[PDB]
Parts: structure tokens; C-alpha cells; sequence
RNA sequence: GGGGCGUCAGUAUUCAAUUGUCAGAGGUGAAAUUCUUGGAUUUAUUGAAGACUAACAACUGCGAAAGCAUUCGCCAAGGAU
RNA sequence: AGAGGAAGUAGGUCUCCGUAGGUGAACCUGCGGAG
């Protein structure tokens, strides 16, 4: 009743994409942790780019 | 495709498939959780929630608009501003079962200042 | 106890189809898909399909098949076999395939039986074989919903459709372009067609038909146009000149001359062309039975269509009339115990008495009540005496036939009278049942509490309360205590009838047991999810169960039926048990084993067995030395020998 | 499976879906595409016609839809709709509003947000809010973390943003200033004028919002579409 | 344990019923096994 | 983001009204009290009232201390240079 | 309704062909025929 089954299988029509910003001091952090970041997100299926001339995590 | 407006109240207590037109006055179909769970232990259950949408699932494409917009909320005021398994579940059921999913957004009450 | 006989849901919301012979009938109760005879009425066959509610069937003109779609996008072809008696068929399936991307909402199989088309919610519609699953073409393709179909052909064949806006299209199948019609404004609900005029009919949701109050279904014959609507009247208008001569579907048999009414009471109306007999589809929660004659022929069951029915019980599902008197809800029923007058309590605040006129087709609400200011809860009856009335709020009234107090703090529930008249008492939520004198305004005294809530009362010819708890008990009027209390249910109780006690639950269960023992005698499990109300016969012991599930349940008393069973049992198991030891005495060892083997003891069987195995005097050519128990041998049939085997093997564990 | 209710609770079910019509919405002018949905409203007839509860409601629909750019992700538009025509809807602008989604994805520490409403009044005497919001620019070769102006600074900033805002939407009519916050030339142009008292990373308009409309003209209604 | 339900088995193996049994014989088959129950 | 007075907003909560409702909603570890076909919870739009000023918000600023965060106007005062 | 007294019982695969639909050359599904 409370268990939860991981999804087996376009169920997106407009492209969803969604942002968050960042100062610089994790800016560096994110600079060196983002492999494990977009790896597993792309094993979701997700998109993640990060911009640290504005300092913006992206997914879409 | 002619899209339908899915608002999705998941709080802890009990989920709420709500599905409106795009206009937002006129409900469509609704099934909240605790009428498809016999416990109000688990009325607020991923179960709950799948048995929630595939109803309002059969019922919008019985009516034939096989598209939907979903706006998901939460109690927001002095609540907790994060949705319960609900949502997570009823989503996955409702673009399982048909549904070409639209625009996705989070609509919380956020207070700029409650208490 | 046992089944005396059940009524049954037979129509319930979805599509019904009438095939050319008109003894078979197809409808819907919520998943399911029942078909039965309607002049038998007998329920010939159910299939049970998948999970999901089923959308639409629809039976062939030759009744070979039926076709089901459900909420589900699915769609099931089965086969059905009648035979020369129509009293049962047998469906079986032979095609399962998904139509379209979302469930179909509409059918319609042409006048032959190779064609059927079907229209889905999106707009894709297709036409498929009906004995083999093919698409012999695609029409159209998704645009809008399909509302309406219609196959027909020019004295090859052609096809409508009408859209959920006003668009009507019609293809020819061999020709297979489409051309439409001019388009319209609103929702077409039927296509019909003329093929002794040339004709298209087409009937929608904007209270017009082309060549009122709505339109559902409009047809021809016959040159005589029918339209049905909002307005529950069938209307009959001539072909050629426009003077004439709810309801969710209506078909056309004319060949048969019966059109069938869909009533969104959910009922089946039969109407002749120049009310046949109606047929009730569901009634849909019943709050109270009262079983009413003096003869006790026909019972009148109350439930939310806003009426009373009066269904007979001595065909057994004919209802023999319909009586509308109330404006809300029929909530409660009282008969006298003296014959003739029903009684009626509501959701609206006006509470009535009707006659039963038996020998009559005469039923009239000639008394009415006006009262308090809420809802009538329930009626008690002592031309009758007066009523007794009870209400939603406070306020208890009694009112004579051609006075107010205040009982309780919340809503009551239940009111019995005694068979002289000279006690009443009334139950409520907050855990009081309240005995009065019923003549003056004064009060004999109060029943102390029934620990959440009383739900009924009773009387016995001792008084007996249910209560919101799983408990019940029995009290008296001396002190004013209970005398019993008793427990075992699993719900709400919400009835307890008096026998000639049984009780009903909210736990789908309803239980017998009798008052001086204390202990429960037996229990009884038909129902769906639950149970309201008890009704007796009033002359034997027959138990008339229904809730809020549309069965209803009868049940009869079998005890002294198998106390006279068990009684001549035991007669001729010590007859025949003397006759055994009269055969083992006088040596009659042939006899004695057949009524060894038939009584089913063995310890003799055995005894018998090395006696006629050593009788001194064996004959020669005998297998086991009597010729006779030979030809008991030879002539054991196959489960005397099976028993005989298995101590057989017992028998000859033992090395003695 | 098992019902709770208490006595004579459930009515009869009624088909709701018998006295409901379709109604295909059309978009005003300045947006690219018109056919933006379809509205399913209760059937006319006396007592209460449905065209007083079409004049009624409001729709909330994305600008990613409607300029057919998915640069628009925010700023869902809200429309009224005043008049009806033949399975038709007829719209008009009434609120311009972000998403919460990107209310958090602008604000970053170390900086500063300034927020300026002003109530304006169009040529038409429509009465309109404009809440604009305009976060600090971090220079580029810089070494400091914080960006932080001077609360005077902050002042005269906001002093120029009203002035901005009032001085280029109190000479156009409705469908020219929604013609300009399409594009966002209002934002463009605080950013361009401010950079002198101290630069703005991004200068948006965050809400309109239409308070009071006086007329109902069909003519200039119809003008739009 | 694999025996009928009318019947009982003997310590012989060999089925005899309840209904057969005289009185006697019940009472002395009583006894044999209050005396076993006795010596456990 | 020192103080006083006025003013301007912002949401959120409660209350009420108008619609679409159509069986539960609410709490809890489970429950129960309670509100619920005169329609609760929900969906949308308005109106009123009272409160508070999210995110920015800091190893910061101001005030002697408690303390002080919506805009704008007025009134004096104060700090450093 | 009551504590005692006395007693008894324990069933069409493969291949091909003609179809009708699907996403089209092909290919897939369903059917009707021949090997």
C-alpha cells in the first residue's frame, strides 16, 4: 500500500526546463561535483547544464 | 489535443486529483485519495494516488481531451510548502495511463509574511 | 436459513440494446453486462468483463452477438447460443482488440449482421466484422467526439455520423468519400433514417429535430415521427405535416411494435403503437421496506428516486404500480397492522398517507401532513387512528386523521407502537430512547442510554434497541433497565424486527437469535457492501433483506422442515439398525451385510465377514461360500465398492 | 467498497456532461496565435444563461503557447473574457504574471533585488499596477563577493524605474503597452537608463495587474480581434 | 488421526463406529484411556 | 533595516458572497471530538478585517540598552569624514 | 420463576497467394483459400 514501483518505459509535449542560481563559493564545488550530477541525470533521462558565468544550474 | 487544467493538492493527510478546465471554474472530474483507500492510515499513499488518477485518467478520456496542463500545490501557508507522495504518484500514474503531459508547475501558496 | 428468492439489479447507468427478438435484453450494472429475457424476466446470462466500468454494448438484430466496450479501451465480441427454450444462453468469446487510443462512446450495427461501427471520444471511428475482427475501412479519423451513428441503405450502404457539435456526415461504403450535411449548432444526440421516405431525421441537444424541450432519441416506424427528452413524455408526430398525432436512450423494434424507454430513474419503460408493463433497472438504495396486504401479495420498497414502488411478491418481478407523492426523498415507511394504509416520511419536510386499493389499479396520497419545519426522519401508525411522526431537528409530532413536544437534543431515528396502543417510544443520537404516554402529553419514564447512539426500536406483542455501537440490547418497561445485552457485529445495526429476533447490520451481515437463551442462533451473509433495512412477513416467518445495495434478499424459515427431515431419519436409522440385528441373529448373513453396507458400520460388517468365510458348510463352487453374498458382490454398485475398499485396506492391516 | 455515510445521504446520480457545451477561446491581438483552448461551460436557458457566466470567468494560459517561443516559459498572462460569439470566446488582457518557479531562480545572495510598483493609468483610463523587480549586475574583473549598492542608491534606482515606467506607459493605449512588455522594451530600457547611478543584472516587469476597466466597447474589442 | 468421522480405530487397526459401540464397550474404551492418561 | 506621524503596497490566514461541485474532509504513530446532500474539504473570482513584512538577509548596518527590515512624504535628532 | 433430592446418556505448425487496415517499397496484424 505504501511501496513504490520504479517506472519500466513522448509524455512531454512542451519541453520543461527549469533554473536555480548560485553564488561562486558553490560555484566551485558545483565545478567539480557536476559529473556525478549530469551522469545520474542522464540515466534519468534529464539534461543538466551548469553556467558559471551567470552561476545557473539548468535542467530541461 | 485539448488540454485540461489537473490541480493536484498533495498534502501529508490526503491527495487531491482535481482536474478543471482551462479556465479554472468548471471541474471536470475529481477523485480524491481517501475514497479509493479503505484506511485513513493510507489515504495519503503512492497506491492511493495511482488509484486516484487512473480514475480521472479513464474519466477525461471517456470525455476525450487526452491532454493535460498539472498545477501542483501543498498547504502553504503556515504548512509545509512541499507536496506529499501524491504527487509524485499521481503524476507518474495519469502519463502512464494516456495523457500527454503539457506544463508542469509547482503553484504553492508562499505568504510573504504569515506570523 | 435459505433463499425463498432475490431481486436484482438489471439496468444501472450505462447503454441498453434490444436485439429483433424482443424476449432478449442487454444493459449495464456498473462493470458488468447482463442480458435476460423480458417477458420471463429470468436472468439468462451475465458476462463479468474487466475492472473498469464498461462504456457501451450492443446486441445484433439476430441475437448471435454482443459486443462490450469498457472505460478501458477494449472491446469484446462473445458468441451466444440460444436454444429453443430462452430460459438460459450461454456467451462465449471470440475477439478481444483495442479499438482506438481512448475508449468508444458510441455503436451501431447495421440491419444485417456483418457490419458494426464503432466512435471513440477523440473522433477516430471505424467500422469492424462482426464475425471475424477486421477494419474493412477507416472513415475519418480523430477530430471530434462521435455522438451518434446510423447504417442504412437506399432502395451499397451508406453511413452517418454525427459529431458532438453539429456536424452531420454521411459515406457511402463502396464509394468510401464523405460528404456532409447542412451545419448545425449543438450537440446531435441521434441519427435516424427513412427508407420508405428517403428520409434522415436527426434529433440533438438544441430541442430540435431536422428533416420542445431536448431530444435523446427520435425515430420512424409508419410515417409517424417519435421524439423523447428532458420532458420524460414520449411525444408521436406525423411524417408530413408538422402537427403531432428524462431519457438517456430509446430503440426501435417496430417490426415488434415496442419502443423501450431508458428512464434516467433508471427504469425500463415499454410503450405500445398504435405503459405495457415497466420494469424497474435498479433501485438504487433502499431505505426502508414495508411488506403491505392483507393478504401480503406485494411489498412497497422506498428508496432516493423521489417515490415509492409497489413490487409484487406472489412472475415475482413485476411491480405493480409506482406512487409519487413526495417532493425529496422517501426516507421512511409505516403500515397499521391492520390492513390498508401505508405510510410515508421524507426528506421533505411533509409527511403522507396513502391507501392500498389491492383490488384496483387506485393508489391516492389522500392524507397529508405539514408538521415541523424539517425533514419527517420516520412514521409510526397505531381508517387508522392518527401518525406519529419524527423529524430531523427536535420536534416530535402527532397528528390525527379525517400536537408537538420536544424529545431529544439531536436527530432521532425510530418510532413503534405497540399492537393495543398504549406505549411509544422514540430513539436518537444522543444515547436516549424516550417512552411516553400516547394519549394525553404525558410521559411514562426513560430508557437510561444505549452507550453512542439508538438506531431502532421494537416492541414485542420488552422492548428491543439497536444503537450506533456494535451492540444490542433488550429492555423493559418495569424498571427501565435492560434485561439483555448482546454483542457480535462488526457495523452499525440500524434494524431489529420482531419474528413471527433478527437484526440486520451495517456489516453486510443480518442475525437470528432468540431473547430467553441470549446466544446467536444463525447468521446470514447474500449481500453486497451493506444492509438498512428488515421487512417480515406477517403471517410466517419470511425475512425480506435489503440496504443500500439494489438486491434485495428473501429468506425463509427451513427449521421445521429439517427437525421433521432429522425426526424421520432417526425413525429409520432404528429400524433399520433393529433389522440389522434381527438379520445378524437368525443368521441371515446375505441381508445382514447389504444393511451392514448400506448403515456404513463396519465393526458387524467384519464379524459377518469371517463368519460367512467360515460357515462350516461352504459351497463348492461359491467364491466366498454363499453363493448369495457372491451376487452381492457381483451386484455392488461403484461407491459400495470404493467403501468397501477403504476397509479393505484396514481390514487387512491387521494380520488376524 | 463499503460506503460510510449516514441516513438517506446519497441523491440519485445525475449526467452533468448532458447540459455542457464547448467553446473555442480566441486570443487578442498582439499575441501570435489566436485558437489558444476550449472551455466547457453549462447549457443556456432561462433562468441564468450561460453567457452572463462567460462574461464571468478569467483563463491563465503561459506566453510559451501563445508566441509559439518556449523563450517564454514564464509569464503566464491572465485573459478576461467579455463578449461570446457562435462556439466562439472573445478575449481580453487583464494580469501578466510570473512564475513562482522563476521568483526563486532570479534571487542570489551577495546581491540586491530592487522592487518598484507604480499605479498607472493608460490613455484608455484603464487603472493598472506594475511591479517590476531588478536585480543587482556583478561587474565583470571583479574580486568582491557582494555587490551591494548604497540604500541611496537603491533610492535613486527606484526613483528612476518609476520615473522609467511612468514616463513610457502613461502615453500608449492598452494593446500598444502590452505590445511592449512582450518583448520586454520597458526592462531593456531601465537597464540602458540605469546603468549610470548603478548596473542591473536584469531589470523585469514581474506583475501587471488591471484594476478597474470603464467601458466595454465591442467596437475597439473587436479591433483587437 | 487418518481415521473417519463416525468411526474410530482400535489399537487392532480396525475401524469401528460410535453408533455400533454398546454402552459397555464405550465405557470400558473410557476407561483404557483415562488409565493412559493416567500412567502419563 | 535609528525614532515619531501619515501614506502606499504585498501575499498568506480567517470570515462572507457567487458559481462548478458531489462523497467524504480532518487530525493522528493509529484514532476520536468536529464539519459533512441545506453540499463539508476542494476549483475559480471578488469583498472585508486583523497580523506580519518571506526570498535579498551577511563572521554586515544603526541605536546607549531593550531593539530596528514594504514604498513614498513630512518632522526633528545622531555618527563619521 | 428456585437452592436441593434421585437418575440416564456422552488441439492447423510452416510456406505461399488473394484480401482489409496499420507508417510507408518492404513489413506487421486480422481473415479467406491452396500446398
Amino acid at each position: 500500500k505504501w511501496k513504490i514501483e520504479p517506472f519500466l518505459p513522448g509524455p512531454f509535449l512542451e519541453e520543461s526546463s527549469f533554473m536555480t542560481l548560485f553564488p561562486k563559493y558553490r560555484e566551485r564545488y558545483l565545478k567539480d561535483c557536476w559529473p556525478l550530477v549530469t551522469k545520474a541525470l542522464e540515466k534519468h533521462g534529464i539534461a543538466a547544464t551548469l553556467d558559471i558565468v551567470e552561476g545557473s544550474m539548468t535542467v530541461k | 489535443l485539448v488540454f485540461g487544467v489537473a490541480r493536484i493538492f498533495a498534502s501529508f493527510n490526503d491527495t487531491f486529483v482535481h482536474v478543471t478546465d482551462l479556465s479554472g471554474r468548471e471541474t471536470i472530474c475529481r477523485v480524491t485519495g481517501g475514497m479509493k483507500v479503505k484506511a485513513d492510515r493510507d489515504e495519503s499513499s503512492p497506491y492511493a494516488a495511482m488509484l486516484a488518477a487512473q480514475d480521472v485518467a479513464a474519466r477525461c478520456k471517456e470525455l476525450g481531451i487526452t491532454a493535460l496542463h498539472i498545477k501542483i500545490r501543498a498547504t502553504g501557508g503556515n504548512g509545509t510548502k512541499t507536496p506529499g507522495p501524491g504527487a509524485q504518484s499521481a503524476l507518474r500514474a495519469l502519463a502512464r495511463s494516456g495523457m500527454k503531459i503539457g506544463r508542469i508547475e509547482d503553484v504553492t501558496p508562499t505568504p510573504s509574511d504569515s506570523t | 436459513f435459505e433463499v425463498a428468492n432475490v431481486i436484482q439489479p438489471i439496468y444501472t447507468g450505462g447503454s441498453v440494446a434490444l436485439e429483433n427478438g424482443a424476449r432478449i435484453l442487454a444493459s449495464t450494472l456498473g462493470e458488468n453486462a447482463i442480458l435476460t429475457e423480458l417477458n420471463t424476466g429470468k436472468r439468462l446470462a451475465e458476462i463479468q468483463g474487466d475492472g473498469e466500468p464498461i462504456s457501451t454494448l450492443t446486441i445484433t438484430p439476430s441475437g448471435s452477438h454482443l459486443i462490450v466496450c469498457s472505460r478501458s479501451l477494449t472491446m469484446r465480441i462473445y458468441s451466444l447460443a440460444i436454444s429453443p427454450d430462452y430460459d438460459s444462453v450461454e456467451p462465449t468469446l471470440v475477439r478481444t482488440t483495442k479499438p482506438h487510443a481512448t475508449p468508444v462512446v458510441v455503436l451501431a450495427v447495421d440491419r444485417t449482421s456483418t457490419l458494426l461501427a464503432t466512435g471513440a471520444a477523440d473522433g477516430a471511428i471505424k467500422i469492424w466484422d462482426i464475425i471475424g475482427g477486421y477494419v474493412t475501412h477507416t472513415v475519418s479519423g480523430p477530430s471530434v467526439l462521435v455522438s451518434a451513428l446510423h447504417f442504412f441503405e437506399i432502395a451499397r450502404f451508406r453511413l452517418a455520423w454525427g459529431t458532438q457539435d453539429g456536424r452531420i456526415r454521411i459515406f457511402d461504403l463502396y464509394k468510401r468519400t464523405t460528404t456532409p450535411v447542412y451545419a448545425h449548432e449543438s450537440n446531435v444526440q441521434c441519427i435516424a433514417y427513412s427508407p420508405e421516405q428517403h428520409a434522415l431525421l436527426s434529433g440533438s441537444r438544441d430541442k430540435t429535430m431536422t428533416l420542445h424541450e431536448l431530444l435523446e432519441s427520435v425515430g420512424f416506424l409508419g410515417k409517424w415521427m417519435y421524439s423523447a427528452g428532458t420532458s420524460g413524455v414520449l411525444r408521436i408526430w406525423d411524417t408530413t405535416t408538422h402537427h403531432e398525432i428524462a431519457i438517456l436512450s430509446a430503440v426501435s423494434l417496430p417490426e415488434r411494435s415496442l419502443i423501450l424507454c431508458a428512464q434516467a430513474d433508471f427504469t425500463l419503460v415499454l410503450y405500445r403503437v398504435p405503459p405495457f408493463r415497466r420494469i424497474s433497472g435498479t433501485h438504487d438504495e433502499i431505505l426502508d421496506l414495508t411488506y403491505i396486504l392483507p393478504d401480503q401479495s406485494m411489498m412497497a420498497i422506498a428508496t432516493n428516486s423521489e417515490d415509492i414502488r409497489i413490487v409484487s411478491v406472489k412472475y415475482f418481478g413485476h411491480d405493480v404500480a409506482l406512487l409519487k407523492g413526495h417532493e425529496d426523498i422517501v426516507m421512511s415507511l409505516d403500515v397499521d397492522w391492520s390492513g390498508h394504509w401505508i405510510a410515508s416520511g421524507s426528506k421533505d419536510n411533509t409527511a403522507r398517507l396513502w391507501r392500498v386499493d389491492p383490488a384496483n389499479n387506485s393508489y391516492t396520497c389522500y392524507a397529508v401532513f405539514t408538521g415541523h419545519l424539517e425533514s419527517v426522519g420516520a412514521v409510526a401508525l397505531p381508517p387508522p387512528a392518527f401518525l406519529i411522526s419524527g423529524s430531523q431537528d427536535r420536534f416530535v409530532q402527532k397528528r390525527d386523521i379525517p400536537l408537538r413536544r420536544l424529545a431529544h437534543d439531536k436527530d432521532i431515528n425510530a418510532l413503534d407502537i405497540s399492537p393495543n396502543g398504549k406505549l411509544f417510544a422514540s430513539a436518537s443520537q444522543d444515547k436516549t430512547v424516550k417512552i411516553w404516554d400516547v394519549e394525553k402529553l404525558e410521559v411514562q419514564g426513560i430508557l437510561r442510554g444505549h452507550k453512542r447512539g439508538v438506531w431502532t426500536v421494537r416492541f414485542a406483542p420488552v422492548v428491543l434497541t439497536g444503537s450506533g455501537d456494535k451492540t444490542i440490547k433488550l429492555w423493559n418497561l418495569s424498571d427501565y433497565t435492560c434485561i439483555r445485552t448482546f454483542e457480535g457485529h462488526s457495523h452499525n445495526v440500524l434494524k431489529v424486527v420482531w419474528l413471527h429476533f433478527a437484526s440486520a447490520g451495517a456489516d453486510t451481515l443480518v442475525k437470528v437469535w432468540d431473547a430467553n437463551t441470549g446466544e446467536t442462533e444463525c447468521t446470514l451473509d447474500n449481500h453486497e457492501d451493506r444492509l438498512w433495512t428488515l421487512a417480515v412477513h406477517s403471517k410466517t416467518n419470511i425475512l425480506a433483506s435489503a440496504g443500500s445495495d439494489s438486491k434485495v434478499t428473501f429468506w425463509r424459515d427451513t427449521t421445521a422442515e429439517t427437525q421433521a427431515a432429522a425426526a424421520q431419519a432417526a425413525l429409520k436409522l432404528v429400524e433399520q439398525e433393529q433389522t440389522l440385528e434381527n438379520y445378524i441373529h437368525a443368521g441371515a448373513y446375505r441381508d445382514a451385510i447389504v444393511l451392514a453396507l448400506q448403515l456404513n458400520h463396519p465393526g458387524r460388517l467384519l464379524n459377518l465377514f469371517t463368519n460367512v468365510v467360515t460357515t462350516r458348510n461352504p459351497d463348492p463352487d461359491s467364491l466366498t461360500g454363499l453363493k448369495a453374498v457372491d451376487d452381492v458382490l457381483a451386484k455392488l454398485s461403484d461407491e459400495q465398492i470404493f467403501q468397501l475398499l477403504l476397509r479393505l485396506r484396514d481390514w487387512n492391516t491387521n494380520a488376524r | 467498497r463499503l460506503s460510510k455515510g449516514k441516513k438517506g445521504l446519497k441523491k440519485k446520480v445525475q449526467d452533468p456532461f448532458t447540459r455542457k457545451d464547448w467553446y473555442n477561446i480566441k486570443a487578442p491581438a498582439p499575441f501570435a496565435v489566436r485558437d489558444v483552448g476550449k472551455t466547457l461551460v453549462n447549457r443556456t436557458t432561462g433562468l441564468k444563461n450561460a453567457n452572463d457566466a462567460l462574461k464571468g470567468r478569467i483563463f491563465e494560459v503561459c506566453l510559451a503557447d501563445l508566441q509559439k517561443d518556449e523563450d517564454h516559459a514564464f509569464r503566464k498572462i491572465k485573459l478576461r473574457v467579455d463578449e461570446v460569439q457562435g462556439k466562439n470566446c472573445l478575449t481580453n488582457f487583464h494580469g501578466l504574471d510570473f512564475t513562482t518557479d522563476k521568483l526563486r531562480s532570479l534571487v542570489r545572495k551577495w546581491q540586491t533585488l530592487i522592487e518598484a510598483n507604480v499605479t498607472v493609468t493608460t490613455t484608455d483610463h484603464y487603472l493598472l499596477r506594475l511591479f517590476a523587480i531588478a536585480f543587482t549586475k556583478r561587474r565583470p574583473n571583479q574580486i568582491k563577493k557582494t555587490t551591494y549598492a548604497q540604500s541611496s542608491q537603491i533610492r535613486a534606482i527606484r526613483r528612476k524605474m518609476v520615473e522609467i515606467i511612468q514616463r513610457e506607459a502613461a502615453s500608449c493605449t492598452l494593446h500598444q503597452l502590452v505590445s511592449k512588455l512582450i518583448p520586454e522594451v520597458i526592462g531593456r530600457e531601465i537597464e540602458k537608463a540605469t546603468q549610470g547611478i548603478y548596473p542591473l543584472q536584469n531589470v523585469h516587469i514581474r506583475k501587471v495587474k488591471l484594476l478597474k476597466q470603464p467601458k466595454f466597447d465591442l467596437g475597439a474589442l473587436m479591433a483587437l480581434h | 488421526d487418518t481415521a473417519e468421522k463416525g468411526e474410530v480405530v482400535t489399537k487392532a487397526g480396525i475401524p469401528i463406529a460410535k453408533q455400533e459401540m454398546s454402552r459397555e464397550e464405550k465405557l470400558r474404551r473410557r476407561r483404557r484411556e483415562k488409565e493412559r492418561i493416567r500412567k502419563a
